[PDB]
């Protein structure tokens, strides 16, 4: 069985199928950073 | 819709997020490239020579295969097509112009301001500096739905105009996460050091999935309902860097037509919500775009005159993420003086 952790520093792009825009792009190195 | 402007658009985004994390590089990083990119094709649609030139350039457009007129009105398509009404999921870009009444514009600026880039002109007295600050602050935060409520810090008492793009989204898991299978969970800043979060779990999913082995990072589709989605790219431990040093339009082409269907047993996601607020300015310069801020600008699009400048370019995002779904929203500004 195949496991997904995003336990440590990840990217985010968030993308519109209809435009290929990129709303939103993101790293998170840490979720509670000051 | 349009290829030349994804392609455009997509190049820009990588080349920003390198310069932003370059800058920043134990930050991090939550932006718009659609808000800067439209931010900024707005400001040129006041630039002339030398000036508008960087511009376009820095936005990654090939001005040997496209003009600025051909660009105007792809955004133009653009943000019709964003704004479309919608009932599954939540979207919208709008943006303003701030003037000094006293300062005179061209009718051709503000009437293609309205067509191309759906602007109204907003008559702001920016000698009353906090008035000024607070009506601009509160467009966003009307657009942004509350999200974003300080994008605007400080403002020059002589600022002639300001021009602000804001983007909203509200969207919800295809497959969203049960509250109660959300646990306190490590998530490890480094090997050795980690913080406790809010982990939530889907289990039994079947989700567009693709290992890649040469840059050591496994990347995943989740769908949003509507026409969105979002890439999630998990270098394994400490290959983050060498992941973002191959990030392209070309490696995201790649990671798009390689990901295949699988059955995955678990995937755990923090739940979590991120802050970022810019100075693009030095982030600008990197990419090319320099004399819209020197006593050299040619803005002379706008008034008719070489008598305005850029001083600033700031953006600011949010991102919240959680069971039911996302929240995200941005806004840029791009602060003018006179020259
Ligand atoms: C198939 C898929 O998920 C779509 C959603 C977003 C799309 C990408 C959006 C950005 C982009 C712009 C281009 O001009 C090259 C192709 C790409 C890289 C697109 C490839 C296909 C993608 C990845």
């Amino acid at each position: 069985r195949t496991i997904v952790r995003f336990n440590r520093p990840f990217l985010m792009i968030i993308v519109d199928h209809f435009t290929w825009s990129i709303f939103f792009m993101s790293k998170v190195t840490n979720p509670k950073q000051a | 819709v349009d290829r030349g402007l994804a392609s455009a658009n997509v190049d820009f985004a990588f080349s920003l997020y390198k310069q932003l994390v370059l800058k920043a590089p134990d930050k991090n990083v939550i932006f718009s490239p659609v808000s800067i990119s439209t931010a900024l094709a707005f400001l040129s649609l006041g630039a002339h020579n030398t000036t508008l030139t960087e511009i376009l350039k820095g936005l990654k457009f090939n001005l040997t295969e496209t003009s600025e007129a051909e660009i105007h009105q792809s955004f133009q398509h653009l943000l019709r097509t964003l704004n479309q009404s919608s009932d599954e999921l939540q979207l919208s870009m709008g943006n303003a112009m701030f003037v000094k009444e006293q300062l005179s514009l061209l009718d051709r600026f503000t009437e293609d301001a309205k067509r191309l880039y759906g602007s109204e002109a907003f008559a702001t007295d920016f000698q009353d500096s906090a008035a000024a600050k607070k009506l601009i602050n509160d467009y966003v935060k009307n657009g942004t739905r509350g999200k974003i409520t300080d994008l605007i810090k400080d403002l020059d008492s002589q600022t002639m105009m300001v021009l602000v793009n804001y983007i909203f989204f509200k969207a919800k898991w295809e497959m969203p996460f049960d509250p109660q299978d959300t646990h306190q969970s490590r998530f490890y800043l480094s090997k050795k050091k980690w913080v406790m979060v809010p982990m939530m779990s889907l289990h039994h999913l079947t989700i567009p999935y693709f290992r890649d082995e040469e840059l050591s990072c496994t990347v995943v589709q989740l769908n949003y309902t509507g026409n969105a989605s979002v890439f999630f790219i998990l270098p394994d431990q400490d290959k983050m860097e060498e992941v973002e040093a191959m990030l392209s339009r070309e490696t995201l082409a790649r990671w798009g037509d390689s990901l295949e269907f699988r059955e995955i047993g678990e995937l755990y996601l923090p739940k979590f919500s991120i802050s970022r607020d810019y100075n693009l300015n030095d982030i600008l310069l990197q990419l090319g775009i320099e004399e819209a801020f020197t006593s050299k600008a040619d803005l002379s699009g706008i008034t008719g005159a070489r008598n305005l400048a850029v001083s600033q370019v700031v953006h600011k995002a949010v991102l919240d993420v959680f069971e039911e779904g996302t929240e995200a929203s941005a806004a840029t500004a791009v602060k003018i003086t006179l020259l």
